[PDB]
RNA sequence: CCCCGCCGUUAGUUGCCAGCGGUUCGGCCGGGCACUCUAACGGGACUGCCCGCGAAAGCGGGAGGAAGGAGGGGACGACGUCUGGUCAGCAUGGCCCUUACGGCCUGGGCGACACACGUGCUACAAUGCCCACUACAAAGCGAUGCCACCCGGCAACGGGGAGCUAAUCGCAAAAAGGUGGGCCCAGUUCGGAUUGGGGUCUGCAACCCGACCCCAUGAAGCCGGAAUCGCUAGUAAUCGCGGAUCAGCCA
């Protein structure tokens, strides 16, 4: 409980709760387990007050977790905004970005479907 | 010395070598359990014996090759009728209506174009 | 995530072009038709007109943007 | 094709990947099975023709 | 739409490849091509020879032409002044020392691609279609010969719709291939464009 | 499934190998 | 079937209990060819008819089946006016494929988490006279005698 | 120990030709140790059956390619002076090796 | 004609507790081809035999047989139809362009996105997901190559480096499966879209527009309206493997 700021991750194993923070996965998990040796097994609950500081001192004092994260990627995506940069383009429209195709099958960044009108003299459709 | 058969199955052989004795059965240099380790359908692999009153009367070393283990269960059970019969001729009447001498020519039909998978013909629409 | 493991590519025709303006000043407008180049600190400042399949385009280099590369300011398609 | 466009003739081709294949037959740049240097048509007209030797029709 | 080439459809049996050599991946893309330029010379200059097939075999580096002619003269020329510019011509491109032949095809009319060749030919020189074809038949169905049939595409007149002319008796048992059936096919390019001429010819069957 | 590229079965389908699917 | 009349396929007997109607159940099971743990289920689920009763399985299997076979059952037909549930006697073939499928299906929105489970609970409830495969079987009958006005179309 | 891999398009032109080196004796002037069948390998291509559209038409074409081996024991030169201009198989070719 | 099913003759640098000897216990070595196999050539099925119906052709069933009436799968598409398709594969009549309707580059485009459909993939989980261990394929491809085995590296991959013109070396792991362990019903240890970051490789060159690796992110999706597709048996369903094209790849 409070391993990261404001992340208590409770009652499940200990590896799979860490993941429950921000910049940590199922990889810094298994990481920071290892460095600071608390078995992976252990329920949250089951936890020396020992073990979870030895946890807090690693995984606050080692990688930019929480909103310490999602405040650079915020000002990492402004940032190509600013500068004329295509991506920074691509975000600004709300389009996909690693080089996807537009014409069908954009939804997951596009949103929900914005339906227009079909014909105005022509087959069945 | 012993008695053999071969017997094939769906791109797999068996090599059955019939030993008089207890009825221990050891394919490819392996327990018969060790090998077949935990398959429902093994034990059907011996069933000329089990219809031969052969149990515990025969030993069996046994070599197989090819394809996947169902189908080698099923090659076994020819090489074990086979040579359960150069063994004795007379066992065919007792054998042959049990069907265990038929190798069984099912064999995975080849894939043609057009087709997704030898049969399945794509979907279409618009009809 | 992109690549060039060592050797960061720059097209050189633009580069000994570039450099030979820092012996004195800074041309304005330079016609590049190479927006496959590298941008490279020693850029900052000048003007390069990068082309676009249509049209050279005034692409003023800063430094926020020494490492990408010049087509990435030069946009082709025209939407909307 | 175009007779201008044999100029995949250039054994100097300048930058190497620049190279391609085309039908030494009909001059066909797309599907051209390289074990024969033939595109997929003029294939079938010289395999019915008998002059790939050793090729048969196949089945199984 | 249908209709296989019945050569194509015998070359394992009741018929051989025109070229019969060997050759690993590295080789057999250029011994082909090769092989194919000497058809192509053979075509052009041999035109009036009559040749039905060439056949070439490669051995030891080599190379063995057999060109198949109707009237043999005019590829021996003067006592053989002639098949020497030929074998010459041949060993410029094929830099490796070729072997020319000269195989009498007695019979013209029992040889597909001549058979074809001659229909093709009358109708370049404005002849009626109808009834080349029914002779060329004859001639064939005479000649010995089980069955054979020849096909003419469309134009046939100068016809501004083009059409399809027929002809054929005997047997000519396409789909079986204890067949035997020698197949020709003519090209006819017309003051108003082309036609297509195909000879079939069944002669035996086992 | 065979779509986490992050798998063993993942791997598999991609026919490739990593750190989430050694090769030998 | 427009010509012959397509013979019923004898499937081999059981390995465990001789019997094809174990194999025509573990059939129905199976899924994506996957038999063995089509067995490895089944057999599962007959461990635990007697470690709750002391019957042996075979007995509760093929009492099970009986409560879930149908004496009567409806089926559209096309008339010259639109559709018709027409009451119908059941093949014994017929009866025996339907309730080996309702046992298999009424298994399976059962809510227990392990697969064996849910069918030794079903088979049981079922040779019991209860649970869900004889409720749609029950059921069926009901709409044949529910429409029995119609029993004059027979096919 | 004359190890003479043999291959080519034609079977009936190997085997035959292959029965044909084989001639000090069957195995009475040399040894002989039978021409060896050893498996063929088969490059295949498929076809789209006309020029244009028509997907799922397709005709397929194989290539196939058979190999012997013969091999003979005691490499006596006096044998050996029979493959001189002692052949008749044209599309065959030929490898040695000891 | 081909392939698959049973059997033989020929054939032994692939195959063997066959049977022996030697064991670094590996078919490894001596040794043998019997077996499996490899690939050439034969045999074998004909309603021939049996009972029943039939005028006959045949139909029903029964023996024996590996297989029984078309044993199983391919190749094979009649006279003709659709004034079907294709002048952009290739030919080809006519028509048109002829310092441009021809040619060469460099850059862009064919990948544009408010939308709509076809075909597919991956899913929505416990008959499941994960990790470890362990086992059985067929068909292919490889020397501007396949790359065993070592070292750096979490890894892609780099360095080094054997064998292999390949039944002999390599791609190669088969995967479902089996043993053990984890998860416990949850938008989850389900699903892996999206996006941020760092990197390997191929290529003059990866902005537009490449695949792969690692870290973070972890979207919709809890089985789908009206409608609608496939398949009758080694079939569907499901699981992996290979090849063509190809530097690399959107497979
Ligand atoms: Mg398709
Ligand atoms: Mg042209
Ligand atoms: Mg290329
Ligand atoms: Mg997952
Ligand atoms: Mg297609
Ligand atoms: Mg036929
Ligand atoms: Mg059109
Ligand atoms: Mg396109
Ligand atoms: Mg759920
Ligand atoms: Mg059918
Ligand atoms: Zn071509």
């Amino acid at each position: 409980a409070r391993i990261a700021g404001v992340e208590i991750p409770r009652n499940k194993r200990v590896d799979v709760a860490l993941t429950y923070i921000y910049g940590i996965g199922k990889a810094r998990a298994k990481e920071a387990l290892e460095k600071t040796g608390i078995n992976p097994a252990t329920r949250v609950k089951d936890l020396t007050e020992a073990e979870v500081v030895r946890l807090r001192e690693y995984v606050e004092n080692t990688w930019k977790l929480e909103g310490e994260l999602r405040a650079e990627v915020a000002a990492n995506i402004k940032r190509l905004m600013d500068i004329g940069c295509y991506r920074g383009l691509r975000h600004r429209r709300g389009l996909p970005v690693r080089g996807q195709r537009t014409r069908t099958n954009a939804r997951t960044r596009k949103g929900p479907r914005k339906t227009v009108a079909g014909k105005k003299k022509a087959p069945r459709k | 010395e012993q008695y053999y058969g071969t017997g094939r199955r769906k791109e797999a052989v068996a090599r059955v070598f019939l030993r008089p004795g207890n009825g221990k059965v050891t394919v490819n240099g392996q327990d018969f359990n060790e090998y077949f380790q935990g398959l429902v359908r093994a034990v059907a692999a011996l069933e000329p014996l089990r219809a031969v009153d052969a149990l515990g009367h025969f030993d069996a070393y046994i070599t197989v090759r090819g394809g996947g283990k169902s189908g080698q269960i099923d090659a076994i059970k020819l090489g074990i009728a086979r040579a359960l019969v150069q063994y004795n001729p007379d066992y065919r009447a007792k054998l042959k209506p049990l069907g265990f001498l038929t190798r069984d020519a099912r064999v995975v039909e080849r894939k043609k174009y057009g087709k997704h998978k030898a049969r399945r013909a794509p979907q279409y629409s618009k009809r | 995530p992109r690549s060039l493991k060592k050797g960061v590519f720059v097209d050189d025709h633009l580069l000994e072009k570039v450099l030979e303006l820092n012996a004195k000043g800074e041309k304005r407008l330079i016609k590049t038709w190479s927006r496959r180049s590298t941008i490279v600190p020693e850029m900052v400042g000048h003007t390069i007109a990068v082309y676009n399949g249509k049209q050279h385009v005034p692409v003023y280099i800063t430094e926020n943007m020494v490492g990408h590369k010049l087509g990435e300011f030069a946009p082709t398609r025209t939407y909307r | 094709a175009r007779k201008a466009l044999i100029e995949k003739a250039k054994r100097t081709p300048k930058f190497k990947v620049r190279a391609y294949t085309r039908c030494v037959r009909c001059g066909r740049a797309r599907s051209v099975y390289r074990f024969f240097g033939l595109c997929r048509i003029c294939l079938r007209e010289l395999a019915h023709k008998g002059q790939l030797p050793g090729v048969r029709k196949a089945s199984w | 739409g249908n209709k296989i080439h019945p050569i194509g459809f015998r070359l394992g049996i009741t018929r051989d490849w025109e070229s019969r050599w060997y050759a690993g991946k590295k080789q057999y893309r250029h011994l082909l091509l090769e092989d194919q330029r000497i058809r192509g010379l053979l075509e052009k200059e041999l035109y009036s020879a009559g040749l039905a097939r060439v056949d070439i075999e490669r051995a030891a580096d080599n190379v063995a032409v057999t060109v198949h002619v109707a009237k043999p003269g005019v590829v021996i020329g003067r006592g053989g002044e002639r098949i020497r510019v030929l074998r010459e011509e041949l060993a410029k491109l094929t830099g490796k020392n070729v072997a020319l032949n000269v195989q009498e095809v007695q019979n013209p009319n029992l040889s597909a691609p001549l058979v074809a060749q001659r229909v093709a030919e009358q109708i370049e020189r404005r002849f009626a279609v109808r009834r080349a074809i029914k002779q060329a038949v004859q001639r064939v169905m005479e000649s010995g010969a089980k069955g054979a049939k020849v096909i003419v595409s469309g134009r046939i007149g100068g016809a501004e719709q083009a059409r399809t002319e027929w002809a054929a008796q005997g047997r000519v048992p396409l789909h079986t291939l204890r067949a035997n059936i020698d197949y020709g096919f003519a090209l006819a390019r017309t003051t108003y464009g082309v036609l297509g001429v195909k000879a079939y010819i069944f002669l035996g069957e086992v | 499934g065979k779509g986490d590229r992050r798998t063993r079965r993942g791997k598999i389908w991609r026919g490739t190998y990593g750190k989430y699917r050694p090769r030998k | 079937a427009r010509r012959r009349r397509a013979e019923v396929r004898q499937l081999q007997p059981d390995l465990v209990y001789g019997d094809v109607l174990v194999t025509a159940f573990i059939n129905k099971i199976m899924r994506d060819g996957k038999k063995n743990l089509a067995a490895r289920i089944f057999y599962d689920a007959c461990k635990i008819i007697q470690e709750k009763t002391g019957q042996e399985p075979l007995k509760v299997f093929k009492q099970a089946v009986e409560n879930v076979k149908p004496r009567m059952e409806v089926r559209s037909r096309r008339v010259g006016g639109a559709n018709y549930q027409v009451p119908m006697e059941v093949s014994p073939r017929r009866q025996q494929s339907l309730a080996l499928r309702w046992l298999v299906q009424a298994a399976n929105q059962r809510p227990e988490r392990r697969a064996a489970v849910r069918i030794a609970h079903e088979l049981m409830d079922a040779a019991e006279g209860k649970g869900g495969a004889v409720k749609k079987k029950e059921d069926v009958e009901r709409m044949a005698e529910a429409n029995r006005a119609y029993a004059h179309y027979r096919w | 120990k004359i190890r003479i891999k043999l291959r080519g398009f034609d079977h009936k032109t190997l085997d035959a030709s292959a029965q044909k080196i084989v001639e000090a004796a069957r195995r009475s002037g040399a040894q002989v140790s039978g021409p060896i069948p050893l498996p063929t390998r088969v490059r295949r291509f498929t076809v789209i059956r006309g020029p244009f559209k028509h997907k799922d038409s397709r005709e397929h074409f194989e290539l196939r390619t058979h190999n012997r081996l013969v091999d003979i024991i005691n490499p006596n030169r006096k044998t050996i002076e029979q493959l001189m201009t002692l052949d008749l198989p044209t599309g065959v070719e030929i490898e040695i090796k000891t």
